[PDB]
């Protein structure tokens, strides 16, 4: 279910891509039982993933607010060109 | 102990 | 060491059920790593107050709760995520109520260890049937949205193709399934929707075969019967075989037989009339009528209606194709130990603390 | 020993901080034995990290670029005006 | 099902060693996880030669590895992280060959899946005496560089300090060794050497240092050293290396700070310090008489009548003219044998490597 | 089945 997901270059993660491979993470930790230093563990893969997801989040919000700003400022210069 | 029952009607919520 | 709770200022509360009810994301890092944690959260919260036996307390948290769920329900019913999310949830939490009541009938698969979190000082045998009955009310939006999606795909899928596709169907199925599975949605709930989604697809595709004279052919019975083992299949690599799906498809089935079969004979007539058992009078001559290549005759069809007389159901032809099943949710215990679950910082909780 | 990089922000962790992060993880997965689904687990952790790596390391590139190109378009406009 | 072996092109053989041992950097996510992963890799492509019985390349892989790890260490052997890694890398890869030799005596600890990955058709038993042999060479190497980072340390932090480098600076210091040695997956009886021969140095340098010089040997100086080398105690008591012998090699510069700190008047004192004073020799001790510096107008100096009986009594035993400790000795390295109970065949090999051309068998 | 003993000489390296 992460297959493409693990597969893929880091910086094309998306938000979706940390998710689909945390619930898979998810499913292999719950198959390995009660045991408590198991779920200390757990816990913290939720915060590596927690991290993950906010690099990738953050990421793709900076670069995409600004491609639309550079998009408009090329407009604009090339009109003040002429 | 006795647990103490409390009341829930449709009307408590919403 | 801990004991399974978690505390809260009550100045706190309506924040808390905002962040982790009103504006919790059914898809996030920490609830796809460990589904259902925003139930396990909520009653441990509940456990607090029932050890202060603060009344007040316990009373607004159950209060809100259903409250919360139910605004977020409005605010987005449309969503299919949404709604598999807190369909799960609420379950998990009436689960967590029933599993942890400290009643010794919702006791016997707890360890010694979960049979100490017990609550002790109140009974909120009258909140689950509440919770019970929103669950109720969640299933069923479920399947209406469910529904919606299924319903323009469902013609074009399953009748008119040599928009959609049957693959499309399929593929919608798979992401149905995988996403109440991401949401730890008890396996037999899963079941009964899955069911629920077959009968949709069955008696969609009856109800316009059968208000279609296009589609009444050879060709189409070799086709549908080929659509159906699609679908067998698919419940089949799922293990879904007893989840009664399957056998919702058996009109449909039948009618894409009644397609295929020799109609001249007598002998013709009386096997028609046994292999259709699960198809009305009503839908038996329909289709008769329909057909195209010789012609069923008229006599061929008034041999069937004189045979059939000893049926005493009052002929119909259309499916209902907005009937549910009724749902049930059989209690389902967590072997998951409340003492040693943290709170992640992606929930916005920490305001919380564990005790 | 971890407990120092996973509470940093995710946008102030360094490339040491997910090395660091690594061997501890590394150590309570070793901690619990040579099960084959351990040692799955084991090696999606590996791509996890590799993955944070790479983010912590080259995430900023793409934006840096985007940034520079932003404020010399913005000169040009002033500058026209 | 895999049989825990890799595969590889002939051609191929350069870029595999290039990215595994040339260019592999001794701090990354893969080996933090999983230390000693280049070594366990370069058995597995081992096993797999051995697998399709080919000799000569079995040879130049095993060529290819020493000359690669000497490459690295020529280039890049200033620095004690790629030290560390490759005297930790070294090791694990020896300890390999003889847990999958097939000998008996090494197989003692394996589970039998693990004895079933045996090498089958060579016996390099001549090639781990030269690998043995490279990591008595990496060994030296990494006492050089470590002793090159502490040397300017040591007398500040020990003597000159009060309450630029100081105890604290060591301590430090210590610790960043200890760290990643540890997180190269070092053999722990490894790191038990070398902490005890950081140990040697640190107290040969400064008892050299309180012999050579006239201001040291003070009440207050011996004061001061029973308190650092009680911090020092300390740390190794933390980390559990009491049985290191590291402690032990200070006896002789703690005996010293002992003795500038008891009374120094009469004959029985004089006979508490001829056998409490067993590990410094004649010459140490009288020196220390010496240079001794008292406190106060109330506390007398050291009496030449005092220092005499002292050199009386010590003459039954055998006569020690030696003063300064060689502050470059290094103790013998060992390697005992140390077996992993990691399983072979679920080894994966990490896209951050850079060796995808190579396959699992 | 004696495995084949692998010669290895100062010769063979660098």
């Amino acid at each position: 279910e992460d297959e493409g997901a693990l597969a893929k270059s880091p910086l094309q993660l998306t938000t979706d891509d940390v998710y689909d491979i945390s619930y898979v993470v998810g499913r292999e930790l719950m198959a390995l039982g009660s045991d408590p230093r198991v779920t200390r563990l757990q816990f913290k893969i939720v915060r590596v993933m927690e991290m993950l997801e906010t690099l990738v989040n953050e990421g793709s919000l900076a670069v995409e607010e600004l491609r639309m700003e550079r998009d408009n400022l090329k407009q604009e210069v090339e009109g003040l060109r002429k | 102990k006795k647990k103490r029952l409390l009341s829930f009607r449709d009307v408590d919520f919403e | 060491d801990f004991q399974g709770m978690l505390e809260y200022k009550r100045e706190d509360e309506q924040k808390l059920v905002k962040n982790l009810i009103l504006e919790l994301k059914p898809r996030g890092v920490a609830v796809n790593l460990i589904p259902g944690l925003p139930a396990y959260i909520l009653f441990m919260c509940v456990r607090h107050a029932d050890y202060l036996n603060d009344d007040q307390k316990v009373r607004s948290l159950l209060t809100s709760t259903i409250n919360s769920i139910k605004k977020v329900l409005k605010k987005r019913g449309d969503d299919f995520e949404t709604v598999s999310f807190w369909l799960s949830n609420t379950c998990r939490f009436l689960h967590c109520l029933k599993q942890y009541s400290g009643e010794e009938g919702f006791m016997k698969h707890n360890t010694s260890r979960q049979n100490e979190h017990c609550l002790t000082n109140f009974d909120l045998a009258e909140y689950r049937q509440v919770l019970s009955d929103l669950a109720i009310q969640i299933y069923q939006q479920l399947v209406r949205v469910l529904e919606n999606i299924l319903q323009p795909m469902i013609v074009s899928g399953m009748l008119e193709h040599e928009t959609y596709t049957l693959d499309s169907i399929l593929r919608q199925l798979n992401s149905f399934h995988s996403v109440m599975s991401q949401h730890g949605m008890d396996p037999e709930l899963i079941k009964q929707v899955v069911k629920q989604m077959f009968y949709i697809v069955g008696a969609i595709t009856l109800n316009n075969l059968l208000l279609r004279k296009d589609m009444c052919s050879w060709s189409k019975g070799m086709q549908i019967r080929y659509n159906v083992s699609q679908l067998e299949e698919w419940l089949r690599d799922k293990n879904l075989m007893n989840s009664g799906a399957k056998e919702t498809l058996e009109p449909l089935i039948q009618a894409a037989q009644l397609l295929q079969v020799k109609k001249k004979t007598d002998d013709d007539a009386e096997a028609i009339c046994s292999m259709c058992n699960a198809l009305t009078t009503a839908q038996i001559v329909k289709v008769l009528n329909l057909y195209t290549p010789e012609r069923v005759s008229v006599s061929f069809i008034r041999t069937i209606q004189m045979r059939l007389r000893d049926r005493k159901d009052s002929p119909q032809l259309l499916m209902d194709a907005k009937h549910i099943f009724p749902v049930t949710f059989p209690f389902n215990p967590s072997s998951l130990a409340l003492e040693t679950i943290q709170i992640p910082a992606s929930l916005g909780l920490g305001f919380i603390a564990r005790v």
